[PDB]
């Protein structure tokens, strides 16, 4: 039915001008804080600018270590196919749950390597990742 | 997944010198909206 | 009927918003911003070269007009088939959109000086571009030292 | 419509420090966008 694909037009219409309504009015009134002196600071700052545009969007949004082994097991314990899941994320590539609720993002700081997380109770697509990304650069492009 | 640091500085960036008109729902997509939304009624 | 249309209309908005949403990251990503300071003059030459960088790979037209001038406000409210209504829009702040999606016209202000982001289509421009195109305004003062 | 300055100071900026995935599109999307044409197509 056509009434159906209608519902879902209309629901991604309104969800992406919501979160670039959010998107830009945080790029225009609120305060970017900026840490930098080491990747462990630069990592904190961009943590705290994902989680302030995330927090008012209903979804979450963390940035995940993805160095050692150990950080890779910890992430995709809660996947069906972890094995799978990790050879995707270490080959770079975005990773999007098939019921469209989570987003999993390679991101590098410097030379340290870390993911991130975006779920939603609704929905979360390449919108998210086109935003969400978007904010990164911003942040990079924000240092002196 | 919540990197913290010990951080030698701290700064804060704002966007001050200008401000816009704000925002607004175009009648293009006003129209696109409520049309959906009777149609989608209209099934139902 | 009204169905196919408003099918092809969503459809039509979904590919193009993603495509410069697309657009804008990727330069984001890959693109240096040249920022212009030292004066009004400069930071509005900045602004409309970074709108100008950004339009030019998506399919619509940008620019900064000077809207302090009766002469800036006339050369602006020419192009349209009511003047004094979009003026009165414009002097009391408020952005101007077209009925038919072709033009977006956004007041904006440095410091003490008065201008308008014009956004033009042959497509479509709608409260997304001023979302995108102002978004990039505040990036360009946030870049700022 | 094209306003320049006399004598700008110009500072070029870059996204340096970081780097992401590039870009591909949710399945959930392209379901979408699939359905659509198939439709589109079928009056």
């Amino acid at each position: 039915d056509t009434r159906e694909i209608l519902e879902e037009n209309n629901e991604m219409l309104h969800m992406y001008l919501n979160r670039l309504k959010t998107y830009q009015y945080l790029l225009k009134n609120e305060p970017i804080h900026v840490y930098y002196g080491s990747i462990d600071a630069y990592a904190e700052g961009i943590d705290k600018l994902l989680k302030t545009y995330a927090d008012k969007m209903n979804l979450t949004a963390s940035l995940c270590h993805y160095s050692t082994q150990a950080d890779k097991d910890r992430l995709t314990e809660h996947m069906d196919d972890p094995a799978d899941v990790q050879t995707r994320l270490d080959r770079k590539d975005v990773y999007y749950d098939q019921y469209g609720k989570v987003v999993l993002i390679p991101f590098t700081i410097e030379t340290q390597n870390y993911v991130i997380k975006l779920t939603s109770d609704s929905i979360v697509t390449e919108f998210d990742y086109l935003l969400f990304t978007s904010l990164t650069s911003i942040y990079d492009l924000v240092l002196p | 997944c919540e990197p913290r640091a010990a951080k030698p500085f701290k700064i804060l960036k704002k966007r001050s010198t200008t401000s816009v008109a704000s925002y607004q729902v175009s009648p293009h997509t006003a129209r696109i909206f409520k049309e959906n939304e009777r149609l989608i009624d209209e099934y139902k």
